[PDB]
């Protein structure tokens, strides 16, 4: 998925915030890896 | 007062403390029961003899 750049840290297990609380919650004992990278030039549009 | 992810740490501290208290109490009771058993064996021998 794609989310705000500043909300990436909100995705860690055992976190709080709008994203984690509403649309995508990770379990406290989550096992795995989280990989993120900016996609501004590929997703953001000049017109919005 | 705390969210689960951090409250688990505090609850674990409390669990460790209370478990240690219980273990200490049980060990004391075991030793005291050994003493009382010795005394009761002596009392039974005194009764019989």
């Amino acid at each position: 998925f794609v989310i705000r750049g500043d909300e990436v840290r909100q995705i860690a297990p055992g976190q709080t915030g709008k994203i984690a609380d509403y649309n995508y919650k990770l379990p406290d004992d989550f096992t795995g890896c989280v990989i993120a990278w900016n996609s501004n030039n590929l997703d953001s549009k000049v017109g919005g | 007062r705390l969210d689960p992810p951090e409250a688990e740490v505090q609850i674990d501290r409390l669990i460790t403390g209370r478990l240690q208290s219980l273990q200490t109490y049980v060990t004391q009771q075991l030793i005291r029961a050994a003493e009382i058993r010795a005394s009761a064996n002596l009392a039974a021998t005194k009764m019989s003899e």
